[PDB]
């Protein structure tokens, strides 16, 4: 399959192809294939993805704003079991952010 | 999943983070932010779940507009598809 999950994987493929590594799939999609958060089960479910795509909605607003521009995450460093607290944030302009610390801090990278 | 939140107990916008983090059962690592909370309604809590807030009127003193944006959060996870059930008494 040849997973890409690291800052710079998905960054950088995020910038040449304006969308996310195959091995991705939302918070919705993951469900409707058995994922139940709680279980920490999204591995036997979905072998190789990690949740990514979904909208983000910078809550506290950390992250740059402006008009008809929408943020969306994606786990890093994914691989199985529960869900970590390393994040990468993209814009639909392009801007690339990243969170080790669930979001409580951020880093631009791109 | 049950938790509960004695408002008059929060005396402060850090006090209702790590009081959600115990009644929820939430990740060491939880970012104790609105995001982080948004993050772990909707991928890590166990449902269905249900938020029981007592005096929520004497939270929202001691927080300011915290406990409010705290719990548009949840209501916001709730529209999401969420199966959360919030009792504000």
């Amino acid at each position: 399959a040849q997973v890409i999950n690291t800052f710079d994987g998905v960054a950088d493929y995020l910038q040449t192809y304006h969308k996310l590594p195959d091995n991705y799939i939302t918070k919705s999609e993951a469900q409707a294939l058995g994922w139940v958060a709680s279980k920490g089960n999204l591995a036997d479910v979905a072998p190789g993805k990690s949740i990514g795509g979904d909208i983000f909605s910078n809550r506290e607003g950390k992250l740059p704003g402006k008009s008809g521009r929408t943020w969306r995450e994606a786990d890093i460093n994914y691989t199985s079991g529960f869900r970590n607290s390393d994040r990468i944030l993209y814009s639909s302009d392009w801007l690339i952010y990243k969170t080790t610390d669930h979001y409580q801090t951020f880093t631009k990278i791109r | 999943k049950k938790a509960v939140i004695n408002g008059e107990q929060i005396r402060s916008i850090s006090d209702l983070h790590q009081t959600l983090k115990k009644e929820l059962a939430l990740p060491e690592y939880y970012g104790e932010n609105l995001d982080a909370l948004w993050d772990a309604l909707t991928g890590w809590v166990e449902y269905p779940l249900v938020l029981e807030w007592r005096q929520f009127e004497q939270s929202k003193q001691l927080t300011e507009n915290g406990a409010e944006s705290v719990l548009q959060v949840f209501r916001a996870a709730k529209a999401e598809g969420a199966d959360i059930t919030i009792i504000l008494s």
